């Protein structure tokens, strides 16, 4: 139902490009979003969009990072650029709706800056 | 006299409308003569005694009202029809039952005959639990459930009401007939979306039973929680509103 890829290592200040295959009715309907984990921390919902496009972004993130959707599959994408060693974590995306659970989650993809 | 309430008023003229209205809403389906469709309705229950109903009765009307409805567009529910309703108003590539003509022409209606006159019984009808089982109205919902039921392929959606005591009840019509007609390999997966009325639902334990019933089918079992379902229905119909976002 989730899988994500393009996570790596990559220097501080460049730039990685993820992506997400949601397979399923509810995720064509709902509002999609791109979460992350550090290693000893909450789950953080850092980008949203809309099924048309419309997005929205964490402080944190503001600025460097660009999420965009394709659509019963919906893709989602995080480019991720001037990365900071603060952005390392697993990369996660799902449903992120008031409606809708993000009831399972996909493996996620790392991402190490150094 | 039986113990159910008896046929509904003006139950002809209700048929006859209800077809030509879902002719007009549906043009699709604008080939079928309504006149025969009533003819044939008629057929399946007239002079005959009301605890003697079989599927065969209501062969020449299955077949008058025969419809193609793409098979990986179905929604099935169980005790939440006016969401699953409001749903496919809102998401107008899918179809309940409902939906179809046959459903349509029937929903909400109680009828029967009698033995021995030509007559529809308008003071009463007989109760599934306390008359009898093989009764006008519990023999045609059976007959035209077991046919959708048989034609849904790919992935098969059901809204299940997680306010009841039993999510999935296997005594409701969807657990009694829907579920045991869905073929395998045809239907790859049964998604349920449980509605809530904010725990995770789909560790219900009658959520696994339903689990494992579809699981001993050969057949995949994904399970949702819709949290909000006005909020949900709102969505599908705009998706933009920015309440339909998780707050970051």
């Amino acid at each position: 139902q989730l899988q994500e890829s393009g996570g790596g290592s990559v220097q501080a200040g460049g730039s990685l490009t993820l992506s997400c295959t949601a397979s399923g009715l509810l995720f064509r309907l709902a509002s999609m979003g791109w979460y992350r984990q550090a290693p000893g921390k909450e789950r953080e919902l850092i980008a949203t969009i809309t099924v048309g496009g419309k997005t929205n972004y964490k402080d944190s993130v503001q600025g460097r990072f660009i999420i965009t959707r394709d659509n019963t599959k919906s893709t989602v994408t995080l480019q991720m650029n001037r990365l900071k060693p603060e952005d390392t974590a697993v990369y996660y995306c799902n449903t992120a709706s008031p409606a809708v659970g993000a009831d399972t989650w996909g493996q996620g993809t790392r991402v190490t800056v150094s | 006299t039986w113990s159910g309430p008896g046929t509904t008023k003006r139950f002809p003229e209700t048929v006859l409308a209800r077809c030509v209205k879902y002719t007009e809403i549906h043009p699709e389906m604008r080939h079928v003569d309504c006149q025969s469709v009533w003819d044939a309705f008629k057929g399946a229950f007239i002079s005959k005694h009301p605890c003697d109903i079989t599927e065969e009765d209501y062969q020449p009307l299955m077949k008058l009202g025969t419809q193609t409805v793409p098979c990986n567009k179905i929604l099935l529910w169980s005790r939440i029809k006016d969401l699953a309703h409001q749903f496919t108003q809102v998401q107008r590539d899918m179809f309940t039952l409902e939906d179809t003509l046959l459903g349509y022409l029937a929903d909400d209606l109680t009828w029967c005959g009698e033995f021995d006159t030509s007559k529809i019984n308008y003071q009463s009808c007989p109760d599934w639990r306390k008359d009898c089982s093989n009764n006008p109205v519990s023999v045609f919902w059976k007959t035209v459930s077991r046919r959708f039921a048989e034609a849904a392929c790919d992935v098969v959606h059901v809204m299940l009401d997680g306010s009841r005591s039993k999510i999935f009840d296997k005594d409701s019509t969807f657990g009694s007939v829907e579920v045991h007609n869905l073929q395998p390999e045809k239907v790859q997966t049964l998604e349920a979306w449980v509605i809530h009325g904010s725990r995770d639902l789909c560790q219900d334990p009658t959520i696994k039973e339903l689990e494992s019933i579809i699981s001993k089918r050969n057949i995949q079992f994904s399970c949702k929680n819709i949290y909000r379902p006005d909020k949900f229905l709102q969505c599908v119909k705009n998706p933009e509103d920015s309440s339909c976002t998780s707050e970051i």
